[PDB]
């Protein structure tokens, strides 16, 4: 069950709720109280996908789709058929997101660690709200949100996108865009690193972290440190979808025409029009 | 409250530290300079920086490209120099409207176009030389290298592969801020919706792995911060509590876990896939494949939705319709 | 048509399978098998336990020595714990006191008793009375003078030095001399909230400071007394007061 | 900036898709109020005496009328074209046969043209119709028309900028953005498109693998007409004040079924009639036209989506009056 230098530190505290009554593992997982509300909400979400997928046409995975309801029903619930079973399974998932990031702090509490990482998860539980709660919310209709299916909700994001024309343009998506790509070079420029320094071969020395700092200072002029690139690292990825909210969000209730045109602006600005 | 984690609570100025080139570390240039707001949430010290023959190869062509794309730029608004800024974004140097197939074009139809991109090209080269020539300079894995190298095939993939495999101009990428993304819509038009192309999505997969990764990498370091876990290559050859417990926490929350030295090649290799994934969708795109959504329908992959409207029969093909 | 084979096969299908193959490859045959360079094998010949490792690698150290993973290399240290139960999942119960015992949160990894080590040779994390071309930047508060306090709102001791890492231009720890206890303690500055008039310390209590891990020398650290030092204060976090262990809701 | 809540949802289609109009209330009443300015019909007369062809001099096209039917039809026609300018507009005081004002003739010409539309592109305009209000909007020039050059502003009853003007090469980039819903393509989707039959729209495979014989080199289209099509498409979008999904299914625009709105047929019968009205009508009338009409190339102006629609899905929210003037067609 155990690493070599595991066993140390699997003594029982740190938990939030319910003491030692739930404070064990089971093989290799932590089972804290959320690891129980976790799994309930993961098997009945589970069991609805199933049941719901059941009473669809195809079993090809890739072309299953639970579809929230018509737009009419607006912020009500909604046959179980004709868009309920989504709204149950939006529910068991939320249940099934918190719990495992709860889960996290008190896994975090009993090695005496940051609770960076259950943060950090917040981000995309956040903008999962965003997406299926909030933006449905001010526009007044659940069927505003996005159907769970493989390639289905593929074909959400890209009419969403079209029905502002060329959503390309909307500013909180480039800011997103911007984000998600520089986080990918980081991590490449990162990664790559490390392991460049651990691993010249030809055994050839370990470098050191004066060789780290002084590779990027030879080739951009600049290098910020290790415990820095960490904090930078989690900051750009926590902004892709912290930025891109902002341009979801305005999509509908605080924008309705094409999103090119909203550079208006500044094209239009009399002084050079 | 870990603060130092946010920022450097007390910053420590210190003399400058140099790791010696097996050469050219005459070609290092500038003074360092310190700085103390910077310094709050990185290393303060900016400067000296490295300029070889690579570096200064790059700067050349580099600024030739640029010099070229914005002659074209200003010509667009007959170079009325207000015009220019209000109207930047919007501009730019397009390849051949027309198709002249792998003809080399006029000029005045994206033959500048074609000339700037040999010159883009050319930069990448010099500047991946810098990246590998320095790491081999100072005694280092040629890891950033590679991923990077991963990175210039996709550009040229997009550039000027693609548009030789299917043999015209024409399907390059425009230079300009607007017009490179207006590009995106109208390639994946013509090739039948991009969401149905598998290496897109592959590609896609591994960007938004990325974002998972850092995030929680970052977040663990820093979590770790107190027992020193930034100082990662003694961690890797000294196994410390820091990276037990990062560890650990990984293990009891999904399963498995690394190794402080291979969540780094999970990274590195994550990276290096987004660009590489990318790559060979470009590559079948146009070749082997014309219409992606097709495709998909051919090998039952496609969703099928109801009508909501009524279905619409395509009025071209009804009888004695016109043109 | 371009790119067509024998009886409804393209090249792009194939492909499809091909991609899956070197994903699953790297992903099992590589990246899981160095996952397991530490830690392994595991715990209570055997046919699993070699083929889920990877030939071992030699890491060539910057200053002499050599480091080979994976190892055996098992806790000697007697731990100060009991079982909870019999279940072979349930957790361990501290019978000494956790902090000094060096245990759940508290605990430290057996690292080399020896001194990290700069590029060109000289110890890394020193103090500023020995690091003297370090300064501390100008605008930042300099420590050294105020007061720490501790999680019982108690004065513990007085800052005398920050040690700072010279291979990164870092300060890592405050040194501060305990009141009435003829001794000077290491804190990381993890554990410190750097104010104007004081250093403020939640994660142990005034009288905990007394126990906090002597070094070697007192003008340089090995690596393994940095973790014992870090990991004493963390410890502190679950075990300094009896109602940190208990859940807060 | 920002257009505050909230907004007017619409579904078109299956659930779950994001297919479906989003609009802004306050930008729909302006337009309304706009539109609601067609005058209402004449009420309609005694249809009394022989018909006009046996009575009045130089009547080519309405001869089927009674007089009293006929000037209903000259007065609503003056209330439509020039209700500022009168019956004078078109006629000599002194002689209401004299075809010596150029509107007169212009007038005939529009007056077959709009019982043409009414009567060939009943697969378009349904039964709804147009008049020459629909166009015209109570102004001798339809503000919204078409040079084969971009002109801003859209609307001609704003002055222009000296950028704007068209003889200002600077603005061009701009003149060209507007009409594409502010895109930076740079394609002229009317003078491609909608001036002439002479280019076809569609530019995606109907294969999911490439057709040998059609697919390297010059025998291959280039990628710019997608640009180009995807700009016709960012127009006839903006020309309509709506989006995308009103018409198609973006998991695949090229496909119909039921991956296409009703108003996609709709549309496509729309860009047919928009041509046959430059070609055969518009077009054709710079010989009549002063060159104070004329564009850079002695081009008339002629006709897009929006000179009928005005950013309105149908225009004038789908008001007809062609039960009270069934001179205008359709006809037997
Ligand atoms: C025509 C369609 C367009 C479009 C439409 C579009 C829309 C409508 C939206 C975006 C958004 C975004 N687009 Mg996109 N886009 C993007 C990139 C992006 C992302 C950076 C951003 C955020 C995605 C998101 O919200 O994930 C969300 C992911 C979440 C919430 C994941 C949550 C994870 C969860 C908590 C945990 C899940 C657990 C599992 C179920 C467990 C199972 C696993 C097993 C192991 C147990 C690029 C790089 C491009 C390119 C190259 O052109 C592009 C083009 C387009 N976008 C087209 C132009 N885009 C979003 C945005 O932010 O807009 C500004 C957005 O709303
Ligand atoms: C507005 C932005 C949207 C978007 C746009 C988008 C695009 C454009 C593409 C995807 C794709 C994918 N998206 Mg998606 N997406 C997904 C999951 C997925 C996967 C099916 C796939 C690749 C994910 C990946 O590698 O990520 C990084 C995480 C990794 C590598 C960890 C492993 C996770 C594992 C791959 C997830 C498996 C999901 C399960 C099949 C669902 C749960 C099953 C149940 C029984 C537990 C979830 C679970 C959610 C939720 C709950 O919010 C979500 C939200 C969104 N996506 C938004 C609606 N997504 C790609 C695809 O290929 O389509 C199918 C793709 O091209
Ligand atoms: C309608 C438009 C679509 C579209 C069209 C599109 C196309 C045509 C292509 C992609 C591709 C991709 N799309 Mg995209 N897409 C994506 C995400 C992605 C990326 C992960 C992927 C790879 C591109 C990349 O990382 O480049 C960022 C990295 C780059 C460009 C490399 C740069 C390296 C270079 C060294 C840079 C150096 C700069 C110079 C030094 C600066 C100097 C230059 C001067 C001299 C001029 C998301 C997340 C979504 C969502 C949620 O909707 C989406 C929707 C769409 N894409 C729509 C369906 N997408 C690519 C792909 O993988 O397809 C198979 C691709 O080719
Ligand atoms: C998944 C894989 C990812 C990936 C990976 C990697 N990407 C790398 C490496 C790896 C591994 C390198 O090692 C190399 C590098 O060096 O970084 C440290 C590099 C590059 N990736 C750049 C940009 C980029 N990557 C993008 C994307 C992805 N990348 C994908 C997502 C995108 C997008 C999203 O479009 C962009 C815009 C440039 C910064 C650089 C080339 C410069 C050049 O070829 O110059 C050519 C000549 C010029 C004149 C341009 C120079 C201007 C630039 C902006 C800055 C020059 C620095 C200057 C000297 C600063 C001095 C100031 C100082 C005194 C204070
Ligand atoms: C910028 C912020 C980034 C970020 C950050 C972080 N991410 C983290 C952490 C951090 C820090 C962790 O601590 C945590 C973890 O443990 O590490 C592996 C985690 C995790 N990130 C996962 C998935 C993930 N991250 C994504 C994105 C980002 N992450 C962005 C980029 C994306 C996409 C789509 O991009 C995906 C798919 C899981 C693997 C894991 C949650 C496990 C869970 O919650 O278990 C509990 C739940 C289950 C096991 C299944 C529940 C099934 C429900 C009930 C029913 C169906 C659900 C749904 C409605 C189906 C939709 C259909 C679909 C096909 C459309
Ligand atoms: C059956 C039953 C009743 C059980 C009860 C117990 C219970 C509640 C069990 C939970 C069961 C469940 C739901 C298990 C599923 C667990 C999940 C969600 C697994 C998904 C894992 C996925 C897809 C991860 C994607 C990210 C990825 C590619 C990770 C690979 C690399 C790893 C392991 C990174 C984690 C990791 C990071 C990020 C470091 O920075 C780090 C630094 C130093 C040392 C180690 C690490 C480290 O391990
Ligand atoms: C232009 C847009 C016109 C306005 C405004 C008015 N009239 Fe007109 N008129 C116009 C045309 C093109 C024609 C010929 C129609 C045809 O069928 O060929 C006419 C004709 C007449 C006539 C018949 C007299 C004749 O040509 O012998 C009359 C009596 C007449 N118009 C009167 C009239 C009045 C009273 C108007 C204001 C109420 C008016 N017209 C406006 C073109 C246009
Ligand atoms: C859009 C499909 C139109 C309809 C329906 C009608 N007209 Fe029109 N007209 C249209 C255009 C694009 C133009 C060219 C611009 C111009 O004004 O020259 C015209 C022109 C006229 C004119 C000439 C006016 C002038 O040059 O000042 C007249 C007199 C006129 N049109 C009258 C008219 C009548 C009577 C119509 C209904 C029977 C009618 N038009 C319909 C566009 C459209
Ligand atoms: C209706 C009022 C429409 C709106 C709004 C949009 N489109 Fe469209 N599109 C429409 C028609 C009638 C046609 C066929 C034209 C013909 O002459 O046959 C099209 C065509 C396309 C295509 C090309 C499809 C092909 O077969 O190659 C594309 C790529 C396309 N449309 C895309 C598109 C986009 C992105 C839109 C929002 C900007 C859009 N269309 C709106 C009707 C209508
Ligand atoms: C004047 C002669 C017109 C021109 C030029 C264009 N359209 Fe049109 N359109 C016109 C009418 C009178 C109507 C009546 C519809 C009704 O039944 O009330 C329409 C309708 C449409 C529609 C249908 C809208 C719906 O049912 O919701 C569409 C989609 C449409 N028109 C599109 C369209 C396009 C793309 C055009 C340029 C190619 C265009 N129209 C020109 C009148 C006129
Ligand atoms: C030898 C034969 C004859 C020729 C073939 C040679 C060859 C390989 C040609 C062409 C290759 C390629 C790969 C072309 C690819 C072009 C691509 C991918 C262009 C993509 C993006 C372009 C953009 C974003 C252009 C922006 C332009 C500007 C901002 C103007 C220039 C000014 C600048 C200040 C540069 C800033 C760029 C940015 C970091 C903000
Ligand atoms: C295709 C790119 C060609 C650009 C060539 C110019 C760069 C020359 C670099 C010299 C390398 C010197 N070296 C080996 C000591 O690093
Ligand atoms: C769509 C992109 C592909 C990413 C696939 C990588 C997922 C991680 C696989 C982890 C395997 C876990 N385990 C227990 C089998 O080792
Ligand atoms: C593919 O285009 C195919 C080629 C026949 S000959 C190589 N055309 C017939 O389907
Ligand atoms: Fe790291």
């Amino acid at each position: 069950a155990l690493l070599s230098f595991e066993r140390k530190y699997r003594v029982r505290g740190g938990t939030l709720i319910g003491g030692d009554l739930f404070d064990f593992w089971v093989g290799p997982y932590f089972v804290g109280f959320f690891g129980v509300s976790a799994i309930f909400f993961i098997f009945l979400g589970v069991s609805l996908i199933g049941y719901a997928a059941s009473q669809g046409p195809t079993w090809d995975p890739f072309a299953i789709s639970i579809n929230p309801p018509d737009l009419k029903y607006g912020l009500g619930a909604a046959p179980l058929l004709e868009g309920g079973f989504w709204q149950a399974i939006t529910v068991c998932a939320l249940g099934a997101f918190i719990s495992w990031m709860l889960r996290e702090v008190e896994i975090s509490r009993k090695l005496g660690i940051g609770w960076h990482v259950p943060l950090a998860f917040c981000v995309p539980i956040f903008m999962f709200c965003v997406l299926q709660v909030f933006r449905p919310l001010l526009l007044g209709s659940w069927g505003h949100a996005f159907p769970y299916g493989i390639l289905s909700h593929l074909d959400w994001v890209n009419n969403f996108g079209y029905q502002y024309l060329n959503w390309h343009y909307n500013p909180g998506h480039m800011s997103s865009v911007s984000f998600l790509f520089v986080n990918a070079m980081a991590l490449g420029l990162h990664g790559g690193l490390i392991l460049s320094v651990a691993n010249p071969g030809d055994g050839d020395k370990v470098k050191t972290a004066e060789h780290e700092n002084q590779y990027f200072r030879d080739v951009v002029g600049y290098s910020i440190g290790a415990l820095s690139i960490h904090r930078l690292g989690l900051f750009l990825a926590s902004n892709i979808f912290l930025t891109g909210a902002f341009g979801t969000i305005a999509s509908g209730p605080f924008w309705t025409r094409g999103w090119p045109e909203w550079w208006g602006w500044w094209l239009d600005i009399p002084f050079w029009s | 409250a870990d603060y130092q984690t946010i920022y450097t609570q007390i910053q420590a100025r210190g003399p400058h530290i140099t790791v010696s080139g097996e050469w050219g570390d005459n070609d290092r240039v500038g003074k360092p300079f310190y700085s103390y707001w910077l310094g709050k949430i990185g290393d303060a010290q900016i400067g000296p920086i490295y300029l070889g023959a690579s570096g200064i190869a790059a700067f050349a062509f580099g600024s030739t490209a640029i010099l070229i794309i914005l002659f074209n730029m200003a010509a667009e608004v007959h170079f009325d120099p207000l015009q220019f800024f209000r109207q930047f974004f919007w501009l730019g140097l397009y390849p051949p409207k027309a198709q002249y197939g792998m003809g080399i074009p006029p000029l005045h139809d994206g033959g500048w176009w074609l000339m700037a991109g040999l010159f883009m090209t050319l930069s990448l080269g010099s500047w991946w030389i810098r990246v590998y020539s320095r790491a081999r300079a100072l005694g280092l894995g040629t890891h950033i290298a590679w991923n990077f190298a991963a990175a210039i095939f996709f550009v040229l993939c997009i550039g000027c592969i693609h548009p030789t495999l299917v043999g015209s101009w024409s399907e390059g990428v425009p230079f300009g801020i607007w017009p490179h993304i207006d590009w995106l819509t109208a390639f994946s038009i013509r090739y039948g919706n991009f969401y149905y192309c598998p290496w897109h999505g592959f590609s896609i997969g591994f960007a938004y792995g990325c974002g998972l990764l850092f995030a929680a990498h970052g977040a663990t370091i820093l979590a770790v911060a107190r027992f020193g876990g930034d100082r990662e290559i003694e961690q890797i050859t000294d196994r410390g509590t820091a990276v037990e417990r990062a560890a650990l926490f990984w293990r009891w929350t999904i399963g498995f876990n690394a190794t402080i030295e291979s969540v780094h090649r999970w990274g590195w290799f994550f990276s290096l896939m987004v660009m590489v994934s990318a790559s060979v969708g470009i590559l079948l795109t146009g070749t082997f494949v014309d219409n992606w959504y097709l495709w998909c329908v051919k090998h039952g992959a496609a969703p099928d939705y109801p009508a909501y409207l009524p279905a619409t029969p395509d009025p071209a093909s009804l009888p004695g319709a016109p043109k | 048509y371009h790119g067509a084979l024998a009886q409804h096969l393209d090249i792009a299908q194939l492909v499809w399978y091909a991609q899956w193959l070197v994903i699953w490859t790297v992903v099992l045959l590589y990246l899981r098998r160095e996952d397991r360079r530490e830690g392994y094998p595991l715990v209570e010949p055997e046919d699993g336990q070699v083929y889920e490792l990877p030939y071992p690698k030699t890491f060539v150290l910057p200053h002499g020595g050599t480091v080979t993973v994976p190892r055996r290399r098992p806790e000697t240290r007697e731990l100060k714990l009991a079982q909870t139960d019999g279940f072979e999942g349930a957790p361990l119960q501290p019978t000494g006191n956790p902090l000094v015992d060096a245990v759940g949160p508290a605990s430290y990894a057996e690292r080399a008793e020896v001194v990290d080590a700069t590029v060109d040779g000289k110890a890394k994390i020193v103090p500023l009375r020995v690091a003297t071309d370090f300064s501390i930047a100008e605008g930042d508060v300099d420590p050294r003078g105020l007061p720490v306090v501790a999680a019982d709102g108690v004065e513990a001791g007085t800052v005398t030095d920050l040690w700072v890492d010279r291979s990164e231009h870092y300060f890592r720890y405050l040194e501060l001399s305990v009141a009435g206890s003829a001794r000077t303690a290491l804190i990381p500055l993890g554990f410190c909230d750097v104010k104007k008039d004081k250093i403020v310390v939640t994660s142990i209590l005034s009288e905990q400071f007394a126990n906090v891990p002597r070094l070697q020398s007192r003008d340089q650290i090995t690596l393994r007394e940095e973790d014992k030092v870090s990991a004493y204060y963390a410890g502190g976090l679950l075990y300094a007061t009896p109602e940190r262990a208990e859940s807060l809701l | 900036c920002f257009e505050p809540p909230p907004a007017t949802t619409t579904q078109t289609g299956f659930r779950g898709l994001s297919m479906g109009e989003v609009l802004h209330p306050a930008t729909v009443k302006a337009k309304k109020e706009r539109d609601a300015q067609y005058p209402p019909a004449l009420a309609a007369v005694k249809a009394e005496g022989p018909p006009v062809s046996q009575v009045y001099k130089n009547v080519k096209v309405l001869g089927n009328l009674t007089e009293a039917e006929f000037l209903r039809t000259m007065t609503a026609i003056t209330e439509w074209v020039s209700p500022q300018e009168g019956c004078t507009y078109c006629h000599d005081e002194n002689n209401l046969a004299s075809e010596a004002k150029y509107p007169y003739v212009v007038a005939r010409r529009m007056l077959e043209m709009t019982r043409a539309i009414n009567t060939n592109w009943t697969q378009h305009v349904a039964q709804t119709g147009v008049t020459c209000y629909t166009c015209h909007r109570g102004t001798p020039l339809p503000p919204y028309v078409r040079y084969l050059e971009p002109t801003l502003p859209l609307n001609n009853r704003e002055t222009p900028t000296h950028v704007e003007r068209v003889e200002t090469r600077s603005g061009y980039v701009v003149r060209l953005a507007k009409y594409t819903a502010y895109s930076a393509l740079n394609y002229d989707p009317f003078t491609m498109f909608l001036a002439n039959d002479k280019r076809q729209v569609r530019v995606v495979p109907q294969t999911a693998l490439p057709l040998v014989g059609v697919s390297r080199g010059k025998e291959r289209r280039p990628l710019s007409d997608a640009y180009a099509t995807f700009a016709l498409m960012m127009s006839i979008s903006d020309s309509l004040g709506t989006n995308c999904t009103f018409c198609h299914n973006a998991q695949t625009f090229e496909s119909w079924g039921k991956k296409s709105t009703p108003q996609r047929a709709i549309a496509w019968w729309g860009i047919r009639m928009v041509r046959d009205l430059n070609m055969n009508y518009l077009a054709p009338l710079n010989a009549s036209l002063p060159a104070s009409r004329l564009g850079r190339q002695g081009e008339a102006p002629q006709a897009d989506c929006r000179t009928c629609h005005q950013g309105v899905t149908k225009p004038l929210f789908g008001a007809s009056r062609l039960k009270d003037y069934p001179e205008l067609g359709p006809i037997k």
